[PDB]
């Protein structure tokens, strides 16, 4: 679920296997070494919906749905400034190939089972 | 310092607008096309790609300059 998505999204953050944005995103996807990816929909896509769609649904592609391009922003630590509290302004990731070596823990497996079911 | 002889500036660079979304064409179907090159050296395997010129192709780094 979404803190099962944050959960997933610190531990790439602090073990360095992540890939925002969308052009080292399509690198990645396009290298084959990708296990989870995500995507905030409903944003002004003109023709990137149909994009990042045809992109990941390729095989073994997984996705998770967000409302908007500031929360999942949040999540990455995109842009991390004057963190006492809010903070001061932080612009939003579109799509993240995220690579995953520890994987331990409760939120990955039930996250895995929604990915599955 | 202003002297009378003019003045050089450095080259800006031209930004393009989601320049990624147009080598990936995306038709109706349920398909894939690669509108330009690929890559086929063992450095870069699949990931980075060449140069549209109207007489050549370049690499991105591996300096695979193909002219026609």
């Amino acid at each position: 679920v979404n803190t099962a998505l944050q959960e997933v999204l610190k531990t790439a953050l602090i073990h360095d296997g992540l890939a925002r944005g969308i052009r080292e995103a399509a690198k990645a996807l396009d290298k084959r070494q990708a296990h989870l990816c995500v995507l905030a929909s409903n944003c002004d896509e003109p023709m990137y919906v149909k994009l990042v769609e045809a992109l990941c649904a390729e095989h073994q592609i997984n996705l998770i749905k967000v409302d908007d391009n500031k929360k999942l922003g949040e999540w990455v630590g995109l842009c991390k400034i004057d963190r006492e509290g809010k903070p001061r302004k932080v612009v939003g990731c579109s799509c993240v190939v995220v690579k995953d070596y520890g994987k331990e823990s409760q939120a990955k497996d039930v996250i895995e089972e929604y990915f599955k079911c | 310092k202003s002297y009378t002889t003019p003045k050089k500036n450095k080259h800006k660079r031209k930004k393009v607008k989601l320049a990624v979304l147009k080598y990936y064409k995306v038709d109706e179907n349920g398909k894939i096309s690669r509108l330009r090159r690929e890559c086929p050296s063992d450095e870069c395997g699949a990931g980075v790609f060449m140069a549209s010129h109207f007489d050549r192709h370049y690499c991105g780094k591996c300096c695979l300059t193909y002219c026609f």
